RNA sequence: UUUCAAUGGCCCGUCUUGAAACACGGACCAAGGAGUCUAGCAUCUAUGCGAGUGUUUGGGUGAUGAAAACCCAUCCGCGAAGUGGGAACGCCCUUGUGGCGUGCACCAUC
RNA sequence: UUGAGAAGCUCAGACGAGUAGGCAGGCGUGGAGGUUUGUGACGAAGCCUUGGGCGUGAGCCUGGGUCGAACAGCCUCUAGU
């Protein structure tokens, strides 16, 4: 079998014809989640800085926001990773910070019994 | 008695774990290179411009 | 492809090669006569030179490199491994970004083939030069 | 300008893309070869087609 | 090596105005008709359907 | 006096700020050497888009007049500007283009020694020479400046006495005229030019001292 | 063009074989009918840039077809890791002749 | 003296079998980009012809007849040539 690459410019269309259904339906928000910035493991990469897969519950309970708000606000939580030292726990702390700083949350309508 | 293969394929990743940051060394210093090496504005350049 | 014409099509190295086929049957030098037939070379034998053997050779031994115009048919490309870039004037086909630009903030001048025809007709007072084949 | 730069200037719409040099800078060979300074020095041209 | 500094911009009358645009040097760039259709000839196969 | 002007692409505009110039180079002002290297960047091109053979002998009789109506102290450099513009595009100019611009530097040519001969009728010859041949050894005939076209000087040194005669048609005092090909010819390093001079030049030593 | 006269003229291809002999294939005509595409490698030439070089996995973008063209973030691949002869040049000066120097590439000598 | 498609023009001498094989330049076919401000119902293409011409040749141009709707030269690209 010979796979041939004739769809690759209609890959390409389609995938930014997703893009652009998603930010339809949903409007104002990013079309991507904030990712953590974390060092690939090996001794060839560790100097590099990429971005991770979710930040830690140690990095969220840092800066303030728990792990059930955190997936509402489009913070992603990586129950697996954990902070070996303090500059990767303070790069991704100030991370989320900043994106919290430059975050509107609309508020949401509240169901309210008239007592009790 | 020579080396053990626990340390040969250590040895050979040891050699190019380097290879990234040679890579971006190399890069890095040929930018500060091309920002000195700049020719001169040459006045009568914007005579009519 | 090296006897008679070059086997190149552009057009601008045809240039070349009409302007030093005048120069070398209306003149007796030998310069033009080299010169002419390194402009039929290929690529292969044509080998870069760089900007630090053009500084060696011009000031090796005695040295006394006066003024005399570094000639090559082919590349100047740079050493960015020398640090010091004496003051030089080199004729050739083609220089590289950096080659010019080092030879020029350093001093000196580059010139084309034809630029130095016009000032040195029959190549007098011209250091002829070639980069090593080995490669 | 800043879609194609200049031959020293780097364009500014093309990163590190500067406009190709030419191999001879002034393109009329007629210039150069009928200039004072080569027809100076040529030897006296023979006739043009010889006589048989 | 020299060519004409400045070109005139006419107007929607075909009339000349007085502004002037200083010659961009991509004119003076080397004119290559081996180099134009090389290149040519590649991209023209580039919207090519399989048969 | 504006140089984008001076090279526009109708000949009315070229004219018009020609005569505009007129008036600008009589200032009682010094102006700086990249001034007047500006300046004749224009006019170079005012002279370089000129058409018919009959305007051009008109044009550059007009761009050689204009040496004595600047001021005696910056007309040195309006010459000297001159012909370091004529040096650094005179092989970029075509093979049709050349004999217009020959006739200018034949004109300019002449327009030095015309001036030298105006400021010899206060100020001594001796002195006014000397600060030509400064001009004339810092310039065209400066032998570190490989660069300068040979065409330059060897249509100087063809023309050098058949002008100097025309401005001294009776004739010609005693001066250093012929001071820069002697300075050329026994120390350039252009074997061609040094070569080729002395037989291009017809330098009459009848007035010049006998070494 | 047909035909006559004079002179000459063994059936083509394949295989065989010094050569032929051969043995094969051929009733005739039309149409179809066989070194192609692709991956890798090496030489050579051309082209671009050059201690660098390679945009097209992808992203950005593209209103006149938008499967094109145009743009490039991060990687990654491949590269980087003294004496003689001699091209060419200047100076001579008995001027040619030769000599005095400077000596590329490459080959010999340490 | 006009004879610079310098890829042109021009002068002179020698030489000429050829399998395998090596090399160079050309002829023709389908389609593609460009071009000829191209040809065509006052007749395209095709076919026919003891009509004529060009080229060493592959081939090409043309008259007459037949015919009825498309087609070609030049530069380049391509191949089920």
């Amino acid at each position: 079998y010979v796979k041939t690459w004739f769809n690759q410019p209609g890959r390409k269309l389609r995938r930014r014809q997703a893009r652009q259904t998603k930010a339809a339906k949903i409007a104002p928000r990013p079309v991507e989640a904030i990712r953590p910035a974390v060092k690939p493991p090996t001794i060839r990469y560790n100097m590099k800085v990429r971005a991770g897969r979710g930040f830690t519950l140690e990095e969220l309970k840092a800066a303030g926001v728990s792990r059930r708000v955190a997936s509402t606000i489009g913070i992603p939580v990586d129950h697996r990773r954990r902070n070996r030292s303090e500059e990767s726990l303070q790069r991704n702390v100030e991370r989320i910070k900043v994106y919290l700083a430059h975050l509107i949350v609309f508020p949401r309508k509240a169901g309210q019994p008239k007592k009790g | 008695t020579f080396v053990s293969s626990t340390m040969v394929r250590a040895a050979i990743r040891n050699q190019a774990a380097q290879r990234y940051v040679n890579r971006q060394e190399s890069k890095l210093e040929r930018q500060v290179r091309a920002q000195q090496n700049v020719i001169p504005e040459d006045p009568l350049d914007n005579v009519f411009a | 492809s090296q006897r008679s014409k070059p086997a190149s099509e552009n057009v601008y190295l045809k240039l070349l090669v009409k302007l030093y086929r005048f120069l070398a049957r209306r003149t007796d030098s030998r310069f033009n006569k080299a010169i002419l037939k390194r402009l039929f070379q290929s690529k292969t034998n044509r080998p870069p030179i760089s900007i630090s053997k053009i500084a060696a050779l011009t000031s090796r031994k005695s040295a006394s490199s006066q003024n005399k115009t570094t000639v090559v048919v082919g590349t100047v490309t740079d050493d960015e491994r020398m640090l010091t870039v004496p003051k030089l004037s080199i004729a050739a086909l083609r220089f590289t970004k950096s080659a010019r630009a080092r030879i020029l903030k350093a001093g000196g001048e580059v010139l084309t083939l034809d630029q130095l025809a016009l000032r040195a007709p029959t190549g007098s007072n011209t250091v002829l030069v070639r980069g090593k084949k080995h490669a | 300008d800043s879609v194609f730069g200049s031959t020293t200037e780097v364009a500014q719409l093309k990163k590190n893309y500067f406009l190709p040099e030419n191999i001879i800078s002034n393109a009329d060979v007629t210039r150069l070869i009928n200039s004072d300074e080569i027809q100076s020095i040529v030897k006296a041209a023979g006739p043009s087609r010889v006589k048989r | 090596a020299a060519a004409r500094p400045t070109v005139s911009i006419y107007n929607k009358d075909g009339s000349v105005s007085s502004e002037t645009l200083a010659l961009p040097f991509v004119f003076k760039a080397p004119i290559r008709p081996d180099l134009v259709r090389s290149v040519h000839t590649a991209v023209a196969k580039n919207k090519r359907q399989p048969y | 006096p504006f140089i984008k002007k001076l090279a526009a692409n109708d000949r009315k505009t070229r004219d018009k700020a020609l005569e505009s110039l007129q008036r600008f180079l009589s200032q009682k002002k010094k102006f700086e050497r990249l001034d007047f290297l500006k300046l004749w960047k224009g006019l170079f091109y005012c002279m370089w888009m000129a058409d018919k053979p009959l305007y051009q002998q008109k044009l550059s009789d007009n761009l050689a007049a204009l040496v004595p109506i600047v001021w005696i102290d910056n007309r040195i450099l309006f010459q000297s500007t001159f012909w370091e513009t004529m040096g650094r595009e005179w092989t970029g100019i075509d093979i049709l283009r050349t004999d217009k611009f020959y006739l200018l530097m034949r004109r300019f040519c002449a327009a030095a020694f015309r001036d030298i001969q105006t400021r010899s009728k206060t100020a001594l010859l001796d002195k006014v020479v000397a600060e030509y041949n400064q001009m004339w050894m810092d310039g065209p005939f400066n032998t570190e400046n490989l660069a300068f076209p040979n065409g330059i000087l060897f249509h100087l040194a063809d023309i050098w006495t058949e002008e100097l005669r025309k401005v001294y048609p009776e004739d010609v005092p005693k001066a250093d005229w012929y001071l820069p090909f002697d300075s050329t010819i026994k120390s350039s390093h252009n074997v061609v030019l040094r070569k080729t001079l002395p037989k291009r030049l017809d330098r009459v030593s009848e007035y010049t001292k006998d070494s």
